[PDB]
């Protein structure tokens, strides 16, 4: 029944965000790197980025 | 135990015409009396072959036969039509199998299972999908008891359906099919696919809502890998504990590697619980010198962060070794880079002053790829920040580090980009990482970007009317989320490049870029929110999938107040025609949007029906504006529409609960008719 959970749906530890903290151009910090997804992003062949390698390649 | 005695003092010929009876007794349609005889003929299977009386008649030899027995009575006793009758018609049945097991007669489980054309493999695949759960206990403690003396080559597809009993949602099923493929990998050590299938079975189990089953995959897993692997002076081919270990985390390497990330979830709650040791970072460092270290190595990127208390100057020198060399594979260069700096707190500047220096002189290198450029600028973010004690101070040397390595790329791309570029005179793949290298630079130095470099990125951009085009187009995201001005500037371009341009994957790029442009500014993106309903309706499935993926990651923080258009295109991504992008959207709806409010789809009913009826003219709703493009693409009405409005209509009807069933058939009935 239950299938498998895509890895994105989860959210990503908080001492982490504290060891990667975006800072802004006055130098205060105003997130965290893991907070955006395009650090997640796959590169592929074609220039392509996906965030599941995993599954289907388009054609 | 007294008919056992009773049938020792009993002849053959008297056993052969009471079995004669009994067999006529067994069709007697008392459930109590039809349960004791077959409790009694896996009491008579318990012991050996009745003795061969050639005096008998053929119908009283028959009856000497355990196969002729097991071909006869629990062949129909199996297939009754009665739960509990065959729940313990089952587990006699399995009873019985493993003393033929013990017996040795394996011809008996062959022409039971594969007999020459009854497949037990079919009669399997209905007991699965029985209603009551010990009946597929029975079935998955038999299936597991027949192949552990066969080989699995030519029915590995039985151990796949295997793991398909372990998707079943039942605390039993896992509880007990956990066992089963620990014991099935302990059964025989040397089988790849098996361990293979057997680590896809196991990494989903841990993410289930009871806590238990979880923690019993937990701690089996370290038994398994944890404590199995010993110092490498310990370590011997002999010791097949250890072998097993390295073994099943060298199939951890290219195989399955978002379990990584249930391993850091499993990992954390090691760091609730403390449940590293010194003692393995021991271990782990007497097994550096192994060639087997790299998935000792990314086990050791989030384990070596804890608490670096020792000497790792080995780790650096073979750093130095592998970073010297040319080609390793990315992989292990990429975890080296990350647990150095997870370490780096307890690390002097002695080392990090070469090891930054070493860095910067293969930055001019440019001898990576992309996912170690990435790696690698975080991890030198890790050194600046070990580096500094002040914010100012890591500001300054962040600035100055990213400077030297920005001017460079930046000279660069003024002598290529800026200057005269022919069709074939540049290398893509120099001139992506360049670009990338700047965009990491940018994101590490957001107070030293100009408008030079947005005049010069704006350039690359005029430079459209393709692969290059679409991670110009992420610098420029990353960038503009630093920079609103630069986003006001460019999100009519943005749009405009959003439905003009052909290309599949430079449209998901700016999908993916002005998405998370939503999750930094949302409160400015929710006039383009349509944007991404009509992008919805995409010709490519993989693009509708990787927006269902986006829609989701918006819905689960709940960052818009909700609107019915939204409603509205949840559900009419639901008539895909791929099934299994539909099916995540009702599995997301329901374990999530079920969980987090049940009452939505009973406000937006009513409104449904009315956006799928074409009808605008309700006093009190259908108050939303239209577009005439979304208007032709929502080909939603008429008979050839209907099967999949009341296919949806029902769906929503077994979403709904009785007492929102009770309460929506008043409403209906009252405010609509």
């Amino acid at each position: 029944i239950i299938p498998l959970l895509p890895m994105a749906l989860v959210a990503p530890d908080e001492m982490e965000k504290n060891n990667n903290p975006l800072y802004s151009r006055q130098g205060e910090v105003l997130a965290s790197r893991k907070d955006f997804r395009m650090n997640t992003c796959v590169p592929h062949p074609r220039g392509a980025f996906m965030l599941e390698p995993e599954g289907m390649s388009p054609m | 135990q007294s008919l056992v005695q009773l049938l020792s003092k009993l002849p053959c010929g008297e056993y052969a015409m009471f079995i004669a009876w009994l067999y006529k007794y067994s069709r007697s349609s008392k459930i109590p009396h039809r349960v004791f005889t077959l409790d009694v003929v896996l009491a008579l299977l318990e012991l050996p072959e009745r003795e061969v009386d050639n005096t008998l008649s053929l119908e009283h030899q028959k009856f000497l036969k355990h196969k002729f027995l097991v071909q006869e009575i629990m062949f129909d006793r199996c297939l009754d039509k009665a739960p509990t009758v065959r729940s313990k018609a089952l587990s006699s049945f399995a009873h019985c199998l493993e003393l033929t097991v013990t017996s040795a007669s394996e011809s008996i489980l062959e022409l039971l299972i594969n007999s020459p054309t009854r497949c037990v493999m079919a009669m399997l695949r209905r007991r699965i999908r029985d209603e009551k759960t010990n009946v597929r206990k029975s079935a998955l403690q038999v299936l597991v008891s027949i192949l552990k003396h066969c080989d699995v080559s030519g029915m590995k597809e039985d151990l796949w359906i295997l793991q398909d009993q372990c998707r079943d949602p039942a605390v039993s099923v896992r509880k007990q099919a956990l066992q089963s493929l620990t014991e099935l990998l302990m059964a025989q050590p040397r089988c790849v696919q098996i361990q293979k299938a057997w680590l896809r079975g196991v990494v989903p189990v841990v993410m289930d809502c009871e806590s238990t089953v979880q923690e019993k995959a937990l701690e089996f897993l370290d038994q398994l890998l944890l404590q199995n692997i010993r110092h490498h002076s310990h370590f011997h081919s002999g010791d097949d504990s250890q072998v097993l270990a390295w073994a099943l985390l060298t199939l951890l390497t290219t195989e399955s590697q978002e379990l990584s990330r249930y391993l850091n979830k499993a990992f954390h709650i090691w760091s609730k619980k403390e449940k590293f040791s010194p003692t393995f970072i021991n271990n782990v460092i007497s097994h550096t010198g192994t060639e087997h270290s790299a998935p000792a190595w990314m086990l050791l990127s989030k384990i070596a962060g804890s608490s670096p208390r020792l000497d790792y100057s080995r780790i650096i020198q073979s750093w130095e070794k592998i970073s010297s060399q040319q080609n390793p594979n990315s992989n292990t260069l990429g975890h080296i880079l990350c647990v150095i700096g997870h370490i780096a707190k307890h690390l002097p500047k002695s080392t990090r002053d070469k090891v930054t220096d070493a860095v910067k002189c293969k930055l001019n290198g440019f001898q990576w790829s992309l996912e170690v450029i990435s790696s690698a600028v975080d991890a030198l973010q890790r050194l600046c920040r070990a580096s500094a004690e002040t914010p100012a101070e890591e500001q300054e040397l962040l600035t100055q580090v990213c400077g030297d390595v920005l001017s460079t790329c930046e000279h660069r791309l003024s002598n290529i980009v800026l200057k005269e570029n022919g069709t074939g005179n540049m290398d893509e793949d120099l001139l992506v990482k360049y670009i990338f290298t700047l965009g990491d630079i940018a994101q590490l130095c957001p107070a030293r970007v100009e408008k030079r470099i947005f005049l010069l990125i704006q350039s690359v951009l005029a430079s459209s009317a393709s692969v290059i085009r679409a991670h110009a187009i992420i610098t420029l995201g990353k960038l503009c989320l630093q920079h609103e001005d630069l986003a006001k500037k460019s999100i009519p371009a943005l749009v405009r490049e959003l439905e003009v341009c052909e290309d599949v994957a430079v449209r998901n790029n700016v999908i993916i870029v002005m998405c998370d442009l939503c999750i930094r500014y949302t409160i400015m993106v929710d006039k383009y929110i349509p944007n991404i309903s009509m992008c919805l309706k995409d010709s490519d499935p993989f693009i509708r999938k990787q927006t269902l993926i986006l829609l989701t990651n918006l819905l689960q923080e709940e960052f818009v107040k909700w609107k019915g258009s939204l409603f509205f295109r949840f559900v009419s991504t639901l008539i895909d025609s791929h099934p299994d992008i539909a099916s995540f959207g009702e599995f997301c709806l329901a374990h999530l949007l079920l969980k987090r409010n049940p009452v939505m789809f009973f406000q937006h009913f009513i409104e449904c029906i009315f956006h799928f009826n074409n009808y605008e003219k309700h006093e009190k709703y259908n108050k939303f504006p239209q577009s005439e493009r979304e208007k032709r693409l929502f080909s939603l009405k008429g008979k050839s529409n209907k099967e999949r409005r009341m296919k949806i209509y029902k769906f929503l009807l077994e979403h709904f609960t009785d007492e929102q069933r009770f309460n929506i058939t008043s409403k209906i009935c009252l405010s609509i008719l």
